[PDB]
RNA sequence: CCGGCGCGCG
């Protein structure tokens, strides 16, 4: 067989400022969210209707309307408000800011690719440190190496005075620079192949010669591994420092808006100046927006409460991955307290009228309309709300053959959710079969269950042919039966099959019972109070010897001179003869063993006859 | 499970008779 | 004996839902009986559906 | 229709 090939993929990659612009194209320039009076989206703000899309689909910021492209006065599109959930914006940062994930997280990717200690980069980005010789692909004329913490006295007055201002600034950012701009310049002019070769040769030199002699090696292996991945992909190492800041769509942030304001609050302040301190404030605003809590003390709000960043909202047990994506709340679902029903079949459950009418509402509407008892959908829904007596006939009709899924709360294995055929029961409780309680680990002291309705034909087929209880009698753990009688049923069976009192518990003195043609006679005598449940009796047996008993020789053989002999065992009597081939069997038993055997036999025979 | 392995001549030409 | 009647009773626990209001961001059905919300199919319930192999029941409760 | 705090049920 040729496999039905399906080649589907998804990939993440570090994004480019050009791709950010293509997302937004659309720049958010003002930190205003809404008008204080009219509660309208402020233009160029975090909720700008021109940037992100029309609130109240098909209307402009002015108030015009068109049938569901751009307006002239306010320039708002004519589309659905769906776009406000997907359209991105961007913030044009005056200075580049590094991405916190790629600088502060350990081990730092920027530090390893640039090959400098992390404290040096942190001082360069946060403190007032200037880096010497940031780029190499352009010539220089100075002998400043490393990152001098102190400002160079000559570079402050002498060289700027000799080299004036315009040309000096023209060649300024080629020998000395500071902040994330220097880091981005270093990343942009990196030669990755040279990095790989230098790392390999240094690794060989170290090897040809014992803790940090190894840790330096692991850095070299890590760096050339990191350098290789940039060559074969389309990612650029300078994208780890951000030039633009994408903005979340407004409808996803109806806390986050506060952090977006601060970026605009401090970036628009910085562009007014154009100073070192304000550049750092913009960088910290982006870090708090992107990832709080990595920089030691996390920035708090006025209430001394830690802000929540995108990393916080995507990670953790309550994050997007583990709470919104791996589990969902669903429609066509109900819940109620479960009570025991011993008269139910193993494949049936009982549903309250309210839960059933809610879950099967659309099917009841179809049933109403189909037989001309409802003119339209609205009339049918009004009839359903009025609890008309004909709503329940249609509900009972449409529930036939449509399975439902029950589920108890702590689903520890797959038998924690099973499929049953719903029937309408009075009250407000879910009627549950007693033999399926062990699979659900359910008892009737306050437990509740959820109900789900498969809608499509494929789901109904799956529920009927895979999840019903009569095809799930074995547990997948070891293969043992899961629907075994327990407690009350087990006690009843034990009492039924506990035979006669024997020995000194039957007779007061040392002994120095009715005979029934068939089991029906014995059971009839029991019904007429002629015998007890455990009183001994002899039953004529006309089948093969199939009674479980100890493998023992007869207690006593009564051999007659005419040829017939009687063999007396502990639990049966066998009459044989030498003249004939006759062989009679009488079983010493009670009405209880007969009843158990007849129950199982009649179950088998009735199931066979019904098919 | 159920998702595995991706789940006119002879006309207008009769005998004139 | 002396038997008490407790607050935990039906008429305060029976809940049903066909469809209705959804969350503003996640667009999933609401949470809570008072809000006419739906029942949550968590990851442990998703594991059980994957144990049965019912891939189309699972997609209904996901999309 | 957003999050924290407190109290509960299985
Ligand atoms: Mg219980």
């Amino acid at each position: 067989m040729i496999d039905r090939y399906k080649h589907q993929q998804l990939r993440i990659g570090l994004v480019s400022p050009q791709q950010i612009s293509a997302w937004a194209t659309g720049e958010v320039t003002k930190p205003y969210t809404f008008h204080y009076k009219t509660n309208k989206p402020e233009k160029d703000g975090l909720f700008c209707e021109r940037i992100f899309g029309p609130i109240k689909s098909g209307i402009c910021a002015c108030g015009n309307y068109r049938v569901i492209k751009f307006c002239e006065q306010c320039g708002v599109e004519f589309v659905d408000s769906r776009i406000r959930r997907y359209q991105m914006g961007y913030i044009k940062l005056t200075c580049p800011v590094t991405h916190v994930w790629y600088l502060k997280r350990l081990p730092s990717y920027i530090a390893n690719l640039l090959d400098k200690p992390l404290k040096e980069l942190e001082g360069l980005v946060y403190c007032d440190f200037s880096f010497a010789r940031p780029i190499t692909k352009k010539p220089t004329f100075l002998r400043l190496r490393g990152s001098f913490e102190y400002e160079i006295q000559s570079w402050k007055y002498s060289i700027p005075l000799f080299f004036t201002t315009q040309g000096f600034e023209i060649f300024r950012n080629r020998e000395i620079s500071t902040g994330a701009g220097a880091i981005r310049e270093q990343l942009a002019d990196l030669d990755l192949r040279i990095i790989i070769e230098n790392s390999l040769v240094e690794w060989k030199q170290l090897g040809e010669e014992d803790r940090k002699i190894v840790r330096r090696k692991d850095f070299l292996v890590r760096r050339m591994e990191l350098a290789k991945h940039f060559i074969r992909t389309n990612i650029e190492p300078e994208w780890m420092v951000l030039c633009l800041l994408p903005v979340l769509p407004p409808e996803l942030r109806p806390d986050i808006n506060e952090l977006y304001r601060r970026v605009i609050y401090r970036n628009n302040t910085l562009t007014d100046l154009l100073v070192m301190c304000q550049e750092k404030l913009v960088q910290e605003a982006v870090d708090t927006l992107l990832d709080n809590g990595i920089r030691g003390q996390p920035m708090r709000d006025g209430h001394n409460k830690v802000y929540k960043s995108f990393s916080d909202v995507i990670e953790g047990k309550e994050g997007r991955f583990r709470e919104t994506l791996l589990g969902k709340r669903v429609d066509y679902s109900g819940r109620s307290v479960i009570v025991v029903g011993p008269s139910l079949s193993l494949h049936r459950c009982g549903l309250p009228r309210e839960i059933a009418i809610e879950l099967f509402q659309t099917f009841v509407i179809r049933g109403l309309i189909r037989q001309h008892l409802a003119s339209n959908i609205g009339v049918a829904k009004s009839q359903i709300r009025e609890k008309k007596p004909i709503v329940w006939e249609i509900l009972q009709e449409v529930m036939q053959g449509h399975p439902v899924l029950l589920n108890r709360a702590p689903t520890l294995h797959r038998l924690g959710i099973q499929s049953f055929q719903p029937i309408l029961v009075e009250g407000r409780t879910i009627c549950l079969h007693p033999l399926v309680c062990k699979g659900f680990n359910a008892d009737f002291d306050g437990d509740q269950m959820a109900v789900h309705v498969p809608l499509s034909l494929e789901a109904q087929a799956e529920a009927r042919l895979l999840m019903f209880s009569h095809m799930n009698l074995l547990s997948p753990a070891i293969g043992d039966p899961i629907s075994v009688p327990t407690q009350d049923m087990l006690i009843g069976l034990y009492v039924l099959t506990s035979g006669t009192r024997r020995g000194i518990c039957a007779n007061r003195y040392n002994p120095c019972e009715p005979f029934f043609c068939n089991s029906y006679d014995a059971i009839g005598a029991y019904r007429q109070k002629r015998i007890n449940l455990d009183s001994p009796l002899w039953l004529r047996w006309q089948l093969d010897q199939r009674v479980i008993a100890s493998k023992e020789v007869p207690i006593e053989v009564h051999y007659e001179s005419f040829g017939n002999y009687h063999e007396i065992y502990a639990h049966y009597l066998i009459v044989r003869s030498v003249k004939k081939e006759t062989l009679y069997i009488y079983i010493r038993t009670t009405v209880g063993h007969i009843s158990f055997y007849r129950e199982i036999e009649e179950a088998i025979q009735g199931f066979s006859q019904a098919c | 499970g159920t998702g595995f392995n991706k789940g006119d001549i002879l006309f207008y030409h009769r005998e004139f008779c | 004996p002396y038997i008490l009647k407790l607050i935990h009773q039906v008429d305060d626990k029976i809940h049903g839902r066909s469809s209705g209001h959804y969350a503003l961001v996640t667009q999933q059905p609401l949470r809570g009986r008072s809000k006419q919300g739906g029942q949550r199919v968590g990851e442990m319930e998703v594991w059980a559906l994957e144990g049965f192999g019912v891939a189309h029941i699972l997609q209904e409760m996901l999309t």
